[PDB]
């Protein structure tokens, strides 16, 4: 982490949050790419996944990130569906956030909250995704490949 | 002069200032705070019942300041005995929302002020979901206070 912020934060000079490796893939794409299902694994890539949403919006709030295609035309969450790798869109689907800038990012919203009671909101790019391509279509018609479908 | 959207920000945003000059306004046109024209015409909420929902760390003096301003004119009992009357919040009283948001100091504070503690609070919100939901622990304000463990 420090690193990573180091390397956004630094005077000399700031990474850029967006760029591209030669597969298309952002250090979100990357890091959905380093999961591999292990519960520490989920853990570590899932809030370093977080962090780095939380720098680009101080940093540079005006860049949608999540919504970036790797070469192949997949969306993070869309790669993570397309390689099984469960745990980590399960936490993109669950994704909720509040401080200043929070909005923007986070995928679920509470609202009615009754003495006993929750209710959970749900955004969601998956079912609706037509343009590109759909959690759920990418799910429901898998490579069957893939370790975890 | 005040009208119901004037105190309903100053509520709002817990203002005791705005509201100096309130007293004195239904003092010369004789109004009172719970005429129909103080709450919202179609749920029956009051501005003592916006600051029950306008709280900001389980607290409000315009609250103080609105009770005081109703025994001075003694709107005091049905002021703070107001219900909602939309099919969903039916029946609730501030009493009501004291004790769903699990506040010793409000509770005290309305029983003081002559809260009626049998007040049912019967509305779609209080009774099984459709989902609507939810939540039913019926209706008066000890039932509450133990279906919510307290």
């Amino acid at each position: 982490l420090a690193i990573v912020k180091f390397l956004l934060q630094n005077s000399w000079q700031p990474a850029d949050i967006s760029a591209r490796d030669s597969v298309g893939n952002t250090v979100l794409h990357a890091l959905v790419e380093v999961a591999d299902n292990t519960v520490d694994n989920t853990k570590f890539v899932t809030s370093m996944y977080n962090e780095i949403l939380i720098l680009g919006a101080k940093l540079h709030p005006t860049l949608k990130l999540e919504e970036i295609t790797n070469r192949k035309g997949l969306t993070p969450l869309a790669l993570a569906a397309s390689s099984g790798k469960i745990g980590v869109l399960a936490y993109i689907l669950q994704r909720e956030i509040h401080e200043p800038e929070c909005r923007h990012l986070s995928r679920k919203f509470t609202e009615w909250a009754y003495g006993p009671v929750h209710s959970s909101l749900y955004d969601l790019s998956c079912i609706d995704t037509c343009e590109k391509n759909s959690v759920l279509e990418v799910i429901a018609y898998s490579s069957s490949e893939t370790p975890n479908r | 002069l005040y009208d119901r959207r004037s105190i309903f920000d100053a509520v709002a945003q817990s203002n005791c200032q705005e509201l100096e000059s309130l007293l004195p306004f239904l003092q010369r046109s004789k109004k009172r705070l719970t005429d129909s024209e103080f709450k919202d015409p179609e749920t029956g909420k009051t501005c003592l019942l916006k600051a029950m929902l306008n709280l900001h760390n389980g607290q409000n003096d315009t609250i103080a300041l609105l009770l005081d301003v109703a025994r001075k004119t003694d709107s005091l009992k049905q002021f703070v005995n107001a219900s909602y009357t939309d099919s969903y919040y039916k029946g609730q009283t501030a009493l009501h929302i004291a004790i769903e948001r699990r506040n010793m100091t409000l509770v005290t504070l309305l029983v003081e002020n002559g809260a009626d503690v049998q007040a049912a609070a019967n509305g779609d919100f209080f009774k099984k979901t459709k989902g609507r939901p939810g939540f039913y622990f019926g209706e008066l304000p000890l039932s509450l206070a133990a279906c919510t463990n307290q």
